[PDB]
């Protein structure tokens, strides 16, 4: 798999492929790696899809509880900290998990990369999975904070495309998402075959 | 039992018109040694049910006392209810699966046969909790050797008589005595029917050995 | 794999299935697990298929030499000894389990050969995955000095038991009947299982598939 | 398996079961472990069937060549020595235990035991195989100096039956041989012919 | 799986007076692709083709050794090789290395030069010949394309239907495994001509 | 030494439609190279609108279907309504993930009608990752079965063909054909084929023979 | 660890290598030359386990120059590639396997430029661009993005600098300077070494 | 452990223990708190200075965190216990959710604690 | 080690060797492997001496408490069942092979064999230990229904002597116990008292 | 690995750390901060396994701040060092052992500046200078050469820069920028980040 997330002026962009594999067998080419935790923040999957989905759903219920109690929506840093502290208890017990928690808060756009190993790090660019290495090059060469929204969409698409082209365990269809101060939106679900027709 | 110590070999079973019959050799083997040559690996759970087991005989004794106390309590209540063979099959399946999930498995492989409500039951249980019903059953190397004969016979003839089933079982036991090394000539037959469980004494397979002179 | 052999009154009957499996998926549904060693000697193979085929070819070669040098038909003990010496030299690494059968001047002789070089002369033997079921059938219904038809039916029943009770074996039954005077090699002796007819037609019309390049090359003929 | 040999005055007796096993499955229930190395020299075979058959054939080859070039009947000590050098040179590869018996004019009836590791020991009575364990006591008690041919045959049959009932690897029909100046008398005991011993039968 | 290190898939099919043989194009390390123009089908005659899948180095080495032996054969005999003969040669070649084997599973497909009768075969890792009348496969997605061919294939197909069949099979198969794909090439053999076509396939 | 897992074979299929959901499976059960029985359906009825198929270790399959029936009863007792298919799926994901560090080695498929009335198929990993699909295969021959369905039902890699919605008759014929082929070229499947279809009226079960081993 | 990169074009082959020789934590050398010329117009780039690299490269260099002296004409890049592939493939079964990851580059007057790739298993391949090392994972996506078969050499050097600066920003190891040289009809040409202070 | 219902309902529905606790609070030293737009203020009345006491020890104004402060009235000991538990919670809240507490949060914790003591057994 | 018990009319006879080995070293050459669980009940211990002594003492404790509670003499089935429960609960922990023997009024002389794994079976005669292998044949042959006390004692002594001669782990002296209505009479055979079976000679 | 360095002086203690956070072969982050502020006058630098560092550091952080809130005065640096040493040593024999290589720096009004060292085994050692990571092997020699007990903060910064440029030239890993800050009586002071 492969995922992508970066911060720019008009919010946060999240992109991911749609392939799921067991060994060399492509079980699914329509899996939604990005998870809509709630209308105001969302997450991604890499590693154990079961692990990521379960723990992020647990995070979702915790976030709703926090919202109800405090009457203020939880911050991205707090959410990532909850997730990290939860998975850290199960450290060394075989969890394979990697995700990028994305949202807006009082501070601004939020992006945090949590991992089963224990790392929790904010940033302006992140890429997780087998194709992350191929994604980083395109994103790094094409990324600027001063960047039009359509340009951001395009470079996310192209990064995921090249990552799929090179990596065997990623493919299917990009599932692009855009976080704005009001909430996230799904902008496109383009297929890499149509994108190959486009870019070549 | 992480490693079994004293083991019993194959148990057979086949259901006929109006009852079920199972058979087992009276042997407990301590690693290629026929140490105990007179043991019943067949149990009488209740009037409508009988049980036969392979594998670790001690685990089988444990199941014997447990299940005996269970049916005893069911009798004590005097409520007009008795455990069905399929109910015992389910209970046993859960027990073996639980012991497996704790990684403390009961190494036995069981065959439950019973007759109740005018219906004949025959079920299998493995140490891992695998369970199923079939018209015929075999455990151990019996699964490879005897079950072909039973399956061919049952496929050509879906329903059998008591005498035909008994002859078939004795034939399969002869085959096992020939081609299995953890086997013994002495074996018990247990049959369940409308009358109830009737376990026969030690029987012989009556080998020929005419092949040797060639 | 299920191979089996039996001695009837005036010869030998060999039988085998035709299912060749790479792992747990079928690769060949009509394999020939019956090989030619000599006109009067035949063999069936199980285990490592390449080892069985190449060993049988080698011994067939050496026996061709021996036979046409001597001017008389080859014997079965010769093949058995060649095979066991070879297999012992390789110490079981070549995984050729064979049942070997032939008729010669002394009479019908049937051998079962194991990968480590062991042998056993028997009236009936079975090898492979369905060997136990076939042994069951033989221990039940074998009698000495059977007629040819009875022996063929017995071997068919045995191979069928191995088929319908073992996952590895299937798809057909092959027979070979060697005697003093004839050899009847019956490749589709029986068809117990067949593929069911396809209810739906899925034939794709022209242009169903896209193409990005095409290059036609004519072949000169004369 | 169980193999057994006994020396009587003027010959020997060989006995062995007919079972060879691969795991818990009996590949052959009528195998003949008694093998003629020569007209008056026999070999019983324990361990790897392949190893024993191979070394038996090679010893037969060498001993036939030696006997024919000498123009005199071979010796049991000679055959045992051949087996010894083979099994000792290849003690690492071969898992084989042998017991050799025959008759020759110079020494008469002889029994030699070649266990695993390639040592050679002449013995009055010698047992081998997985089942010899269970009958060491029976032979220690029952043996007596000066037994005859029929007496030794019955002794061997009883011993082999006792081993066969207890040992899973041993079983089948008992094959017997008696070797002397006259020649070889082979017989096979099956079913009721085999001696029977009463179970506890509580 | 040493075979899965490079991946790859090769397939052959039979028809009426025609054979088809197809193979993917990807050359890649266990997850990283390198090139989409890899040659896994090599021509061993005018109308006889061999197709190799497995470890790519062994693919190349086997093809070279086979061309060596084959050219010597064609020069000494003065005729083109028969497919059964090539099968036997390949089996001998692979069994020569039975310990330390070439990690490739060949597929041969062609017409007999005299009668133009279709022939297809496959060989195991160590040279187990397997002649069939319908189709043969080798590769990582073998399990997929077996069922795909079992369904689509029909007897005595003409070249058009044969092409559409083998194309649909290869595409729908390699789309479903990771380490194979990146296009697919289809050689069609018949008495008069040879036709080679590349297919539009998902490059993911 | 002791292995708590063994592959009992089994193959399962699920297809969805506008007003129907088809679930089908083989009936063979086999440990190792030996058949245990030829009549063991992998497809169980959870409720009027739902059918579940399970493939893999039969003990885990049994415990799982037991737990699901129990929790369906519990849900009904508590909330005074029957569970929907998505709810069954989510509960099953939680169940499977509960024992993550000693998993059920079972591949499951849910097949049912949703509240809207459409067909639904949810496909699970052994560890509880669940994804809605229009069609899915599971078990030993899933790799064999999925390509043909992707070609026919999904119309993938097919050029200029009508994207017709699937119909009941075509679906039934298709599943019969694919299981025929999988029986032809897979050892673990082949005893028989039970087709448990769910529709608005209820669940109908049909059976068709396959080639015995 | 070591990084190689190759870019084919219409009329030239561009190759680059890191100049780092490292045994362990320490970096021993900063001007290591991983490029061996087998003839006037073909280069061999070799990386992998220590010693195997130079041994194999010098062996191939010897054989190629020997071919030249014996026959009067240099080998083609394709022939050199298949030759080194054969020698490498023969050895992996042998007791002396050469664990080396290679990248060959040459220009033929007839067949034009060429770039070949072979891993330690000796699987050959002709590619328009190729790379070795862990850095290849980062830089290959750059080339797949910005590469065209009609690329001019100035644009190729630009693309190279993009790949290398991405390595500097994003790759854990320290690869400060890179050797560069171009192959064309005229011959091998050394260029200014790309450095990042 | 000691489990008994110290706090229970009375006829006419009053928790007498809680009423008595509020009575004890009324006995305590007076305190006053007022809010301003940019400043917030607390004041407490010393019962007796006593001219020997160290004022620092007997301070009834305490700081739960950098951005929070509280005063109390009633039992100084119970106040101290509650203060320490509030302090550990505000620090653990910083730890867990990476931001400083709000007064609503901390007073919610304190009220929950006091309620738990009104309902739990043996307290 | 080697232990042995046999049931005669009106009682039982127990026999055991007197050697405990740590590897190839005999720590105790005169150990008493016959432990009285009660006045009329005895135990013969094989396997880990520590495990056997522990379970023996615990069963003695439980059984004495049960007996004094009931005010009736305990039953051998009861003692064996206690041993069985312990050895089955802790079958993974301890390696112990037991053969319990005693007399009770209602059932008379009884012999139970609790081998490793925690199973229990009544037996007319039963043997255990490393040496029991070497005498299975002798006991299967020479056992007779209705033997006397003296006959069973001589039988047990002969068997233990054979096992002691052949097995290295068993040796020393033979301890014998005969249990009946009257009580227990223990005797120890040393030196010439052991039955001697002639070793073969050439 | 991650690089830390400490340089004690007469009236100050200087600390530096690399700013990179890494994945298998990729620099995920270039502005990571490995310095934790337990109080106004002490710092904690932690490196090691992922997650253990943050969890342990923030536990010590909240414990120290809790001491302050409860007692009205901040802990001494030696006291905080022994406290974290206890918390770490208690755990190495437990089921959940942290694997953290620490470097602690603080100023006390009475005792003066202090720099403490402890490895993943919780062995505490006060030192005038110290370092962690594979780079310490390279840089400690430079400190042993060019360090004196009496050293101005300007010369200390220059010495630090020497060490870091040695790393840049001679160390395989890419540590392009280093965070720097200094502790004294006035408080913690962040300085210009050294970069290349």
């Amino acid at each position: 798999t492969t995922t992508l997330a970066f911060k720019f002026r008009h919010g946060v962009i999240v992109a991911a492929d749609s392939r799921a594999t067991a060994g060399a067998y492509i079980a699914s080419q329509t899996v939604k790696k990005v998870i809509e935790i709630n209308p105001y923040l969302l997450g991604t999957m890499a590693g154990g899809a079961a692990d990521c989905s379960f723990w992020e759903r647990l995070l979702a219920r915790q976030c709703r509880i926090y919202e109800l109690r405090n009457k203020e929506r939880i911050s991205v840093a707090a959410a990532s900290k909850l997730l990290a502290n939860m998975v850290y208890q199960y450290k060394g017990m075989g969890l394979s998990m990697g995700t990028m928690i994305c949202g807006w808060d009082k501070r601004g756009p939020g992006l945090y990369y949590v991992d089963s190993e224990g790392n929790r790090i904010s940033g302006a660019t992140f890429s997780v999975g087998s194709g992350s290495v191929y994604a980083y090059g395109v994103m790094d060469r094409g990324y600027s904070y001063d960047l039009e929204v359509e340009q951001a969409y395009d470079l996310a698409r192209r990064a995921i495309y090249q990552a799929t082209y090179r990596d065997a365990y990623s493919g299917g269809a990009v599932n692009l998402y855009h976080v704005r101060e009001d909430g996230w939106i799904r902008v496109s679900s383009d297929n890499v075959a149509d994108l190959h027709e486009k870019y070549s | 039992t992480q490693n079994p110590m004293v083991t019993g070999t194959s148990v057979l079973g086949v259901k006929f018109e109006g009852g079920v019959v199972i058979a087992a050799d009276m042997l407990g083997s301590y690693g290629s040694l026929a140490r105990f040559r007179n043991i019943s690996r067949i149990m009488r759970v209740n009037n409508s049910t009988m049980l036969g087991a392979s594998g670790d005989y001690a685990d089988f004794q444990y199941l014997k006392q447990v299940l005996g106390q269970m049916v005893i309590d069911e009798e004590l209540l005097g409520d007009g209810h008795s455990y069905s063979p399929r109910a015992i099959h389910s209970w046993l399946t859960r027990a073996m699966y639980s012991r497996r999930s704790k990684m403390n498995p009961l190494w036995n492989t069981m065959v439950i046969g019973g007759y109740a409500d005018g219906e004949s039951f025959l079920g299998y249980v493995d140490m891992l909790g695998v369970a199923y019903e079939a018209p015929s059953l075999a455990t151990g190397y019996g699964a490879y050797l005897a079950q072909p004969l039973l399956r061919e016979v049952l496929e050509k003839q879906p329903v059998l008589s008591q005498t035909e089933a008994r002859d078939l079982v004795e034939r399969c036991m002869r085959v096992l005595y020939y081609r299995d090394a953890r086997s013994y000539n002495r074996f018990q037959i247990a049959t369940v029917t409308e009358k109830g469980v009737e376990i026969e004494g030690p029987l012989s397979t009556e080998t020929n050995w005419d092949i040797a002179h060639m | 794999t299920t191979i089996a052999g039996v001695v009837y009154k005036d010869g030998i009957v060999l039988g085998a299935d035709t299912r060749a499996t790479e792992g747990m998926v079928v690769a060949d549904k009509n394999c020939s697990k019956i090989h030619f060693i000599s006109p009067n000697i035949y063999c069936c193979g199980a285990g490592t298929a390449a080892d069985t085929d190449m060993t049988t070819q080698l011994i067939s070669s050496n026996l061709e030499l021996h036979s046409l040098s001597t001017g008389r038909l080859p014997r079965v003990v010769t093949a058995n000894r060649m095979l066991k010496q070879m297999l012992f030299r390789y110490q079981g690494y070549i995984g050729a389990a064979l049942v070997l059968g032939g008729v010669d001047v002394t009479g019908p002789h049937l051998y079962s050969i194991y990968p480590h070089g062991s042998t056993d002369k028997l009236p009936y033997v079975t090898m492979g995955s369905g060997s136990l079921a076939a042994m069951a059938v033989f221990e039940d219904k074998f009698r000495p000095d059977m007629e040819e038809e009875e022996a063929k039916n017995l071997v068919s029943e045995a191979i069928a038991a191995g088929i319908f009770n073992d996952l590895g074996s299937g798809s057909n039954i092959d027979l070979c009947v060697i005697s003093k005077n004839k050899l009847d090699f019956l490749r589709p002796y029986t068809v117990p299982n067949k593929k069911g007819t396809r209810l739906g037609r899925y034939r794709c019309e022209k242009g169903t598939t896209a193409v990005l390049t095409e290059k036609i090359t004519p072949l000169e003929i004369e | 398996t169980t193999i057994m040999a006994v020396q009587f005055d003027g010959g020997v007796v060989l006995g062995a079961d007919s079972r060879t096993t691969t795991g818990s499955y009996i590949a052959n229930r009528v195998t003949d472990k008694l093998t003629p190395i020569h007209d008056r020299i026999f070999c019983c075979r324990s361990g790897s069937a392949a190893d024993t058959q191979a070394v038996a054939d090679a010893v037969t080859y060498q001993l036939g060549f030696h006997s024919i070039e000498l123009n005199e009947p071979p010796l049991v000590h000679t055959a045992a020595s051949l087996f010894k050098e083979m099994c000792y040179r290849y003690r690492e590869d071969l898992m084989a235990g042998i017991i050799i018996a025959g008759w020759d004019p110079q020494e008469g009836g002889q029994v030699y035991s070649v266990p695993m590791g390639g040592m050679m020991v002449r013995q009055s009575f010698a047992i081998g195989g997985s089942g010899s364990s269970y009958i060491y006591g029976y032979v220690d008690a029952t043996y007596r100096e000066g037994m005859t041919k029929e007496e030794c045959l019955q002794f061997t049959a009883n011993a082999l039956a006792l081993a066969m009932e207890r040992d899973g690897s041993s079983g089948g029909v008992i094959r017997l041989a008696a070797i002397a100046e006259s020649g070889v008398e082979r017989q096979v005991l099956l079913g009721d012919q085999i001696p029977k011993f009463a179970v506890a039968t509580l | 799986s040493i075979m899965s290190y490079n991946g790859g898939a090769v397939m052959a099919m039979k028809g009426k007076n025609c054979v088809a043989i197809a193979a993917d194009r990807r050359f890649g390390i266990q997850a990283q692709m390198v090139t989409t123009d890899f040659q896994k089908i090599f021509p061993m005659g005018d109308r006889l083709y061999i197709g190799l899948a497995g470890l790519a180095t062994d693919v190349q080495t086997v093809a070279q050794r086979l061309k060596f032996r084959l050219n010597l054969y064609e020069l000494k005999e003065g005729r083109q090789i028969k497919p059964y003969t090539l099968m036997s040669m390949v089996a001998n070649l692979l069994y020569e290395k039975r310990f330390g084997p070439y990690y490739t599973e060949p597929v041969i497909a062609g017409l007999d030069p005299k009668t133009f009768k279709p022939f297809i075969c496959s060989l195991d890792l160590i040279g187990c010949p397997m002649v069939t009348d319908d189709f043969v496969v080798s590769g990582t997605c073998a399990e997929q394309m077996y069922g795909m061919c079992e369904s689509l294939w029909e007897p005595n197909m003409d070249p058009d239907h044969l092409f559409e069949t083998i194309s649909q099979a290869m595409l729908n198969a390699v789309d479903r495994d990771a380490v194979s794909g990146m296009g697919v090439i289809v050689h069609i053999i018949e008495k008069d001509k040879i036709t080679t076509r590349t297919l539009k396939a998902r490059m993911d | 030494r002791f292995s708590p897992y063994v592959f009992n074979g089994g193959t399962i299929l699920a297809i969805a439609g506008e007003d129907f959901a088809i679930v089908a499976s083989d009936t063979r059960l086999s440990e190792g190279f030996s058949i245990h029985t030829r009549d063991s359906p992998k497809c169980y009825k959870l409720t009027d609108k739902t059918v579940i198929g399970c493939s893999g270790f039969h003990g885990d399959c049994l415990t799982l279907t037991k737990i699901i029936e129990a929790r369906l009863k519990m849900y009904k007792h508590s909330n005074n309504k029957a569970m929907t298919t998505g709810a069954i799926a989510a509960m099953l994901s939680t169940i499977l993930y509960s024992r993550r560090f000693f998993p059920y080695y079972v591949y499951n498929i849910i097949g049912g009608l949703d509240e809207e009335g459409k067909g639904a198929v949810y496909s699970f990993d052994p560890v509880g990752s669940y994804q809605r699909d229009s069609f899915k295969a599971g078990g030993s021959a899933s790799a064999m079965l999925q390509p043909l369905l992707d070609n026919q039902v999904g119309f993938k890699n097919m050029q200029n063909v009508e994207h017709v919605p699937l119909s009941l008759d075509r679906a039934m014929r298709l599943v019969k054909d694919v299981f025929i082929s999988a029986a032809e070229r897979d050892v673990y499947t082949g005893d028989a084929l039970r087709i448990c279809i769910v529709t608005k009226e209820g669940i109908r079960e049909e059976t068709v023979s396959l080639r015995k081993d | 660890m070591e990084y190689l990169i190759g870019i084919q074009g219409p009329d030239y082959v561009l190759v680059a290598s890191d100049r780092v020789a490292a045994s362990n934590i320490v970096q021993m050398k900063d001007d290591h030359d991983k490029m061996f010329k087998m003839s006037e117009k073909i280069l061999l780039l070799c990386v992998g386990e220590a010693g195997d690299t130079v041994q194999f490269a010098e062996y191939i260099q010897k054989n190629v120059q020997l071919y030249k002296m014996r026959n009067g004409y240099e080998l083609s890049p394709t022939a050199a590639a298949n030759f080194t592939r054969r020698n490498l493939a023969d050895c992996l079964r042998s007791r002396t396997p050469y664990h080396v990851n290679l990248l060959l580059a040459g220009y033929d007057e007839h067949e034009g430029p060429a770039l070949y790739y072979m891993d330690y298993l000796a699987a050959l391949a002709k590619a328009p661009f190729a790379a070795h090392g862990y850095g290849a994972f980062l830089t290959l996506s750059i080339l797949d993005r910005y590469y065209t078969p009609t690329i001019s050499r100035e644009r190729a050097v630009e693309l190279l600098r993009k790949c290398l600066e991405e390595l500097q920003k994003r790759f854990i190891l320290n690869l400060p300077t890179f050797s560069v040289r171009i192959i064309d009809k005229n011959g091998i040409h050394d260029l200014d070494n790309i450095s990042f202070p | 452990s000691y489990d008994r219902a110290i706090t229970v309902f009375s006829p006419d529905g009053h928790l007498f223990q809680v009423e008595y606790a509020q009575e004890a609070v009324k006995k305590g030293s007076t305190a006053v708190g007022v809010r301003g737009r940019d400043i917030v203020v607390l004041g407490v009345e010393k019962k007796s200075v006593a001219k020997l006491q160290d004022e620092r020890t007997v301070r009834k104004i305490c700081a739960l965190d950098d951005n929070v402060c509280m005063a109390f009235a009633g039992l100084t000991a119970d106040a101290r216990i509650v203060i320490n538990r509030a302090r550990v919670e505000c620090q653990s809240h910083r730890l867990t959710v990476e931001d400083p507490v709000t007064v609503e949060y901390i007073t919610r914790y304190i009220a929950s604690l006091k309620q738990r003591y009104t309902q739990s057994n043996g307290r």
